[PDB]
């Protein structure tokens, strides 16, 4: 199989912003390769084939090049809604491959999170669960530490967190962590606490709820 | 609009069978390569297999060779896999894909994708989920969410007010608990002011376990 | 590898043939211009089905009995622009079967 290997994996790129990225052949690939552009959830969308040819509909902004064992793919004039992974696939040799893939993020001003805190409802903690959950809303970078906080007791392994992919016009995250205890352990404790640094706070904002309290 | 549309995924144990389908609109289907494209979730873009035209001439990677068969029915405009002796790391979204715009210069390059449909491979049983209100509670910015809690599989959708809200809405991607089950929140974030007056509902449909719940969302 | 040659002005040919199941039995075959691709041809110049040609244009043309699965082509009035490696594609039935030929035309 001949494989296709992208460079960077990573990359991170202020809108309007030249960034380029490579895709290099592990066999003579011709002019035969396929450049796609995925969002979060969606298909790929086709940008670019036979090395060079855009597809209608693709801003001029996009351009390929290259031939035989190494390609570029360069957006010029980068845009919030570039955010995306991107593959190469050559049509050479079977079987069709792809690259790795190539995730570009958009660089961007810092921006703090808004916290909120939930309390497990009543309705989860009649089946005998307790699910805390602190949204980290609409924050950059991605980076992020939430630190969960029952009576004031440091936790650890009983808490997961999920992130938006970044958003395509403020480029921005969400960040779910939710705390999971029994509803024996939830009964136990008084104060829980979700501690969030961010790079665009100047110091951890806690948001925390007592529990059974209106 | 040309259009495909993927059916037939789901929860398949290992070593068993599963066919899926596309629907192709909106074009002349019977004169195109189509191709199969795969997607484990979080990772990359494999190839699969295609099909001619005609629907006598059939492509596949090294992978799928001898479970996997491509076939088309013309006069149906639709596409089939069937996938057999399917295993864990099958687990994957399935596209059906077409160079259309590209056939004239680079076949295979795929200007047309389905929306995709999720094939599990495994042994776990189908579980729905719970939906559980993520209610407000504290200025200006109230969030609210739903927790879909304990399902199985993939994928659950949520959307707010029957799609009527979108605007400040984060769906977050599914975490596997340790307990193998899947769990998701899905917020949003709306005026305070609101809270009286606009009445929030989440609408999650977890199609595997043929669950809709509808959770009003109360501070 | 093996070079086909033709003056600037003539016309070309580049020999493909390929073995009816049985006469009257066609397979679709196509030509285009660079190396046989994954699928088909790239840049078709010419494609046929299982009945007759389907697609053409007035320089690219099958001069043999295709009917008995001569598909060599013939290129009216060769510029150096008409250089290349062209792909000859019989789309065999069945799993993985294609017959690709690549022709190197060389035009003096
Ligand atoms: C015999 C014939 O058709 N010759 C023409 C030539 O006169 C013309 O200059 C050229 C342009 O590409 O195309 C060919």
């Amino acid at each position: 199989d001949i494989q296709l290997t992208q460079s960077p994996s990573f990359l991170s790129a202020s809108v309007g912003d030249r960034v380029t990225i490579t895709c290099r052949t592990s066999q003579d690939t011709n002019s035969y390769l396929a450049w796609y552009q995925q969002k979060p959830g969606k298909a790929p969308k086709l940008l670019i084939y036979a090395a060079s040819v855009l597809l209608s509909g693709v801003p001029s902004r996009f351009s390929g090049s290259g031939s035989g064992t190494e390609f570029t793919l360069t957006i010029s004039s980068l845009q919030p809604e570039d955010f995306a992974t991107y593959y190469c696939q050559q049509l050479a040799s079977s079987p069709i491959t792809f690259g790795q893939g190539t995730r570009l993020e958009i660089k961007r001003t810092v921006a703090a999170p808004s916290v909120f805190i939930f309390p497990p409802s009543d309705e989860q903690l009649k089946s005998g669960t307790a699910s805390v959950v602190c949204l980290l809303n609409n924050f950059y970078p991605r980076e992020a530490k939430v630190q969960w906080k029952v009576d004031n007791a440091l936790q650890s392994g009983n808490s997961q967190e999920s992130v938006t992919e970044q958003d395509s016009k403020d480029s921005t995250y969400s960040l779910s962590s939710t705390l999971t205890l029994s509803k024996a352990d939830y009964e136990k404790h008084k104060v829980y606490a979700c501690e969030v640094t961010h790079q665009g706070l100047s110091s951890p904002v806690t948001k925390s709820f007592n529990r059974g309290e209106c | 609009e040309v259009q495909l549309l993927e059916s037939g995924g789901g929860l398949v144990q290992p070593g068993g069978s599963l066919r899926l389908s596309c629907a192709a609109s909106g074009f002349t289907f019977s004169s195109y390569h189509m191709s199969w494209v795969r997607q484990a979730p979080g990772k990359g873009l494999e190839w699969v297999s295609a099909i001619s035209g005609s629907g006598r001439s059939y492509y596949y990677k090294d992978s799928f060779f001898g479970r996997f068969t491509i076939s088309r029915d013309n006069s149906k405009n639709t596409l089939y896999l069937q996938m057999n002796s399917l295993r864990a790391e099958d687990t994957a979204v399935y596209y059906c894909a077409t160079s259309w715009e590209t056939a004239r210069i680079l076949p295979g390059a795929f200007d047309i994708w389905g929306r995709g449909t999720l094939v599990t491979v495994s042994s776990a049983s189908t579980k729905g989920p719970s939906v559980f209100p993520l209610a407000p509670s504290s200025g200006g910015t109230a969030a609210l969410g739903c927790l879909v809690k304990d399902y199985f599989p993939e994928p659950v959708t949520v959307s707010w007010n029957s799609g009527a809200l979108t605007s400040g809405v984060h769906t977050f991607p599914a975490v596997l608990q340790s307990s193998g089950l899947y769990s998701l929140s899905s917020v949003v974030t709306v005026p305070s002011s609101s809270l009286g007056t606009q009445t929030y509902i989440c609408n999650v449909n977890h199609k595997p376990s043929n669950t809709k719940v509808d959770k009003r969302v109360e501070p | 590898e093996v070079e086909y040659r033709a003056e600037v002005g003539q016309n070309a040919y580049l020999p493909c043939f390929y073995t009816p199941a049985a006469p009257g039995n066609l397979v679709p075959v196509c030509w285009g211009k660079g190396a046989c691709p994954v699928f088909e041809c790239g840049n078709v110049v010419l494609r046929t089905d299982e009945r007759d040609v389907n697609y053409w244009t007035s320089r690219y043309w099958l001069n043999g009995d295709f009917r008995k699965g001569d598909v060599s082509l013939t290129i009216e009035n060769v510029t150096l622009a008409d250089s290349g490696i062209y792909c000859c594609r019989i789309q065999i039935p069945g799993i993985m079967n294609d017959e690709k030929f690549n022709l190197k035309l060389v035009i003096k």
